[PDB]
RNA sequence: GAACAAUAGUAAGCACAAUCAUAGCACAUAAAAACGUUAGGUCAAGGUGUAGCUUAUGGGUUGGAAAGAAAUGGGCUACA
């Protein structure tokens, strides 16, 4: 008669984190977060500023070239929740002989 | 002046299920150094006096492990080399905690860990009774 | 390749003992009891007998991973003592330091 | 000792889940050989050594493909090119010997 | 005499850094690890494995930015994500460092299995502590 | 073609808000660090070395996104998530009465790729026996069933369960193991009257 | 279908922007599941194909095929404790090791006649 | 290359010292101890310049690597 149980609050696992995001709001003299903090690094025109993500990108992609072209060097896996967007990508179809299944 | 509104939009629900009490909220923080320690408490109780936790705050004794290994490479054993590895603890203490609450103290807590220090998180669940040992006979 | 020879033959022991690790657990626990008759167990001895040899797990050896010492490493950093101080003198290891009291 | 105090601690060993029956100690091993993982079995042991050949092969690759720069394997190249240019080269296998 | 971690006084003449000025008796005393993780502690597991990524990783940057990183890496672990701190000099032109940036944090993820966080802070030249 | 770009210190309002520029944690970069701040042995005849190019202060962690008025400003959005505490409860007292059982639950975190801890996986159950319906037989008979798990000074029954590997199945195999212990001191046999 | 996956690639383009904020990193990857589900449990990602107590403790409903009374029952009480109090070990793999078990008893036939205790 | 009631000595720097650690000082200990001497020890922690092996000085399996005529160094046990 005395003893009070409060309700739960059910919240997804990123609704807490975008709570956080909403109290900071976006800096004035600041670089846009993709960009290096580094001056030299900093874009100065809007063709730079293109152009280094461009760049970055493009190593990139082709970081991901040699892990799809080489998938025996990442297949080891050492993360415990078993993450698959950082598994490499097999372009080989498995059947080949069955024409249903190729 | 470029301030963006309506940038608020969380997502809470309250469900039907009754909210998990804790009695007594252990934080074991054990790290290297003592500088990092002490900010990380004084960070701790302040976001803890916000939410009004009333935190407890006492200090473990530290632990030093040392070991000896030999100076030379190939034969010298009279001089010896000694490696010491220093372990200092701190311990926060919250009493009277909800399940919700609870959550969203160590989501802060959590999320701004130092990189060269880890925590050991110890909670006392609250229950009253289970439903075989309320009034059984047999 | 690995660092020597001796490394390579012991990743393969450290292989051969963890495919054979059930067997020879189920073939041990026939053989380290009383109740069952003594009939069985000489039969029980003659399979692990006839295991092959680096299937046991006491031929594995505890080299360092950098520079594969025999001897004179540490098992809770897997490393020589050699290497281990290179790697400490240089600050790369945390919470490692000289002991001074 | 009595047969209450036997049959206590039966009824205790049962609830608990330990051994009912009076047994031996050196037949308890088998007890200890399933409650615990095999030492084959521990992580500690059957992922000590890390897979060199991995590392290697990977760091070789990528210095062919052109984003790893070698030193070392750059300074045994350039010491074999000194090497075979001045006259003392690999033999060929199958002629050391015999030619 | 004492060798491990100590360069040698020259006539007088040689560039040397803080790190490589200070002795590895200074240790936690002036200069501080350049790695930090919670593998080292009492109570806690898994160091061997943190060791030898992060001799992997030196060894992977020093061949992947030859001849313009500065000083020893930082190599900060802290909630299953990693951040790489490296102080390079200003010889290779930006386009060509954020291709090395690109390139390296998503190899070293997907090789790791774990989120990377990559930093480079450009300088002039090597920063010289004591005598040059 | 070198290009040098001053840093955002010149640039740096007085009364601009810090959370905005270290919103999480960052490797302080000192371009965007407006505070001169010096780091190192100092020389004989020298200071100690400025900010930049100092690895000193990269090493050790930043705590620029933690400000108290970066603390308040998270912690006032971060008040909506959480519940209010029940006030019938604030002495242990009642809190015994109410609910006399305990679940200690130990949680780990540590940095690396892998998550599993074997120390996990241990629940601790407490249970003061001052709060059941025991009666005097079925408590003398608990008290020697359950052994040293009970001590006299404190009169509170301790479970010590690591058998199952989740921490779930551990918590039901402690309730079970409860269960038990309190259902079969009731029980009396045939071998009780001797 | 192909095209609910071509029309749900635009939508991504257009979703998809440079991150602004490691916040919006973090919320990224937190919903990817590159980073950790926070408050951490040690017990994410595993759940021991949802078994439960009495699926470890309780395995003596797996000692039917075998004799009650011989020392057969003595020997794989021990060891069914063992696995009952061993947790490194799943529900599905101590099965594996009980029905060795059986399978050798089984086959050795001649030997558990001859030892003259009488087995099944 | 020096005379303090001063007669050619200024001197960055490395050493010494100070500081640091043995959770308060002081002491003590610990730590540190430059340039060089002993072509001192270590190709067998690891890589290595030079000179040599490639159906072998390379790579694998099995079995053996004793024993004490004798001398000596360092420790434990005692001779109460
Ligand atoms: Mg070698
Ligand atoms: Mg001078
Ligand atoms: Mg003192
Ligand atoms: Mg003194
Ligand atoms: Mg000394
Ligand atoms: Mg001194
Ligand atoms: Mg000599
Ligand atoms: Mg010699
Ligand atoms: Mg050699
Ligand atoms: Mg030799
Ligand atoms: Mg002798
Ligand atoms: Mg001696």
């Amino acid at each position: 008669e005395e003893v009070v149980i409060p309700k739960k609050k059910t919240w997804d696992k990123v609704a807490i984190l975008q709570a956080l995001a909403s109290t900071v709001h976006r800096d004035s003299t600041a670089a846009p977060y993709v960009f290096q903090d580094d001056p030299y690094l900093i874009p100065t025109s809007s063709v730079e500023s293109h152009s280094f993500l461009l760049a970055k990108k493009s190593g990139e992609n082709a970081a991901k070239f040699i892990i799809n072209s080489y998938p025996k060097y990442f297949q080891k896996d050492i993360a415990e929740p078993h993450i698959p967007c950082l598994m490499p990508e097999y372009f080989e179809p498995q059947i080949e002989d069955v024409s249903e299944a190729a | 002046v470029d301030v963006p509104k309506d940038m608020t939009k969380p997502e809470i629900t309250i469900s039907d299920e009754p909210d998990t009490l804790y009695k007594r909220l252990s934080v074991l923080v054990k790290g290297h150094d003592k500088a990092v320690l002490d900010s990380y408490e004084y960070f701790a109780v302040l976001a803890a006096k916000e939410l009004g936790i009333s935190i407890k705050v006492h200090e473990p004794p530290r632990k030093i492990e040392r070991f000896t290994l030999l100076k030379s490479v190939h034969i010298f054993k009279k001089h010896r080399v000694q490696y010491e590895m220093r372990t200092l603890y701190r311990c926060l203490e919250l009493e009277h905690l909800t399940g919700s609450t609870a959550d969203v103290y160590l989501e802060y807590i959590q999320r701004n860990l130092p990189e060269g220090v880890a925590m050991e998180v110890t909670k006392t669940k609250l229950e009253q009774l289970p439903e075989h040992i309320r009034k059984p006979i047999w | 390749y690995y660092v020597d020879w001796k490394m390579l033959r012991d990743v393969k022991r450290r292989k051969m003992a963890y495919e054979y690790a059930d067997e020879r657990l189920r073939i041990n626990s026939l053989r380290k009891n009383t109740i069952l008759p003594k009939d069985l167990q000489e039969v029980a001895d003659e399979e692990i007998a006839s295991l092959p040899r680096d299937s046991c797990p006491v031929r594995i050896r505890n080299r360092c991973v950098m520079t594969s010492r025999p001897r004179g490493v540490k098992r809770r950093w897997r490393l020589s003592r050699i290497v281990f101080r290179h790697l400490a003198d240089h600050g790369q290891l945390s919470g490692v330091q000289r002991a001074m009291w | 000792l009595s047969e209450y105090a036997v049959r206590m601690s039966r009824l205790s060993a049962r609830l608990f889940g330990e051994v009912a029956r009076p047994t031996d100690s050196k037949s308890m091993k088998v007890v200890k050989l399933f409650s615990e993982q095999p030492l084959a079995k521990r992580k500690e042991t059957y992922d000590w050594y890390p897979n060199h050949n991995t590392y290697f092969a990977l760091m070789g690759t990528l210095r062919f493909l052109g984003l790893y720069r070698d030193e070392h394997q750059d300074f045994r190249d350039e010491q074999l090119r000194l090497k075979k240019l001045r006259g003392k080269g690999k033999p060929r296998k199958g002629e050391g010997k015999r030619a | 005499k004492n060798r491990a971690a100590r360069v040698r006084v020259s006539k007088g003449d040689k560039p040397v850094t803080y790190e490589e000025a200070h002795a590895p008796h200074y240790i936690a005393h002036r200069k501080g690890w350049l790695s930090l993780h919670t593998g080292n502690l009492d109570g806690e597991d898994h160091a061997a494995e943190r060791t030898v990524e992060d001799v992997f990783l030196r060894k992977f940057m020093l061949g992947t930015f030859p001849g313009c990183l500065a000083d020893q890496l930082v190599l900060k672990r802290r909630a299953n994500q990693l951040e790489i701190c490296a102080l390079v000099l200003r010889q290779l032109p930006p386009h060509k460092f954020y291709f090395l940036v690109g390139y390296s944090e998503t190899l070293l993820s997907h090789f790791y299995k774990c989120p990377v966080h990559l930093h480079l802070q450009t300088v002039p030249s090597k920063v010289v502590y004591k005598y040059i | 073609r070198r290009k040098a770009l001053p840093p955002r210190t010149e640039k740096m309002a007085v009364d601009q808000d810090w959370p905005s520029v270290y919103p999480v944690a960052a490797p302080f970069k000192p371009s965007a660090v407006p505070l001169p701040v010096r780091m190192g042995y100092p020389v004989k005849r020298g200071v100690p070395m400025a900010k930049e190019g100092n690895l000193e202060l990269l090493k050790i962690p930043n705590f620029l996104h933690l400000t108290p008025v970066a603390i308040k400003r998270h912690c006032e959005a971060l008040k909506d998530f959480c519940t209010e505490w029940p006030a019938a409860l604030d002495s242990d007292e009642k809190c015994e009465k109410h609910f006399p059982i305990e679940i200690d639950t130990a949680d780990y975190v540590s940095a690396g790729p892998s998550i599993r801890n074997p120390k996990a996986r241990v629940v601790t159950l407490r249970v003061k026996l001052s709060s059941l319906n025991l009666d005097d037989h079925a408590k003398k008979k608990l008290i020697k069933l359950v052994g040293d798990r009970y001590c006299k000074s404190t009169d509170v029954l301790t479970i010590k369960t690591d058998r199952c590997p989740l921490k779930r199945q551990n918590y039901d195999y402690a309730v079970y193991l409860l269960t038990v212990l309190y259902h079969e001191s009731w029980k009396t046999e045939e071998w009780e009257k001797k | 279908s192909l095209w609910d996956i071509e029309f749900a690639k635009q939508l991504a383009a257009v979703t998809e922007r440079p991150f602004q904020n490691g916040f919006e990193e973090m919320i990224q990857w937190t919903k990817e599941g590159k980073l950790w589900e926070f408050p951490i449990n040690n017990e994410a990602g595993f759940d021991d194909d949802g078994s439960e107590f009495h699926e470890h403790i309780f395995l003596d409903k797996y000692l039917q095929d075998f004799p009650k009374q011989g020392p057969i029952r003595h020997f794989m009480e021990l060891v069914t404790c063992g696995l009952s109090k061993n947790p490194y070990l799943s529900v599905k793999q101590k099965v594996e090791h009980i029905e060795w078990f059986r399978n050798y008893f089984n086959e050795k036939r001649v030997i558990l006649k001859e030892s003259g205790i009488q087995l099944n």
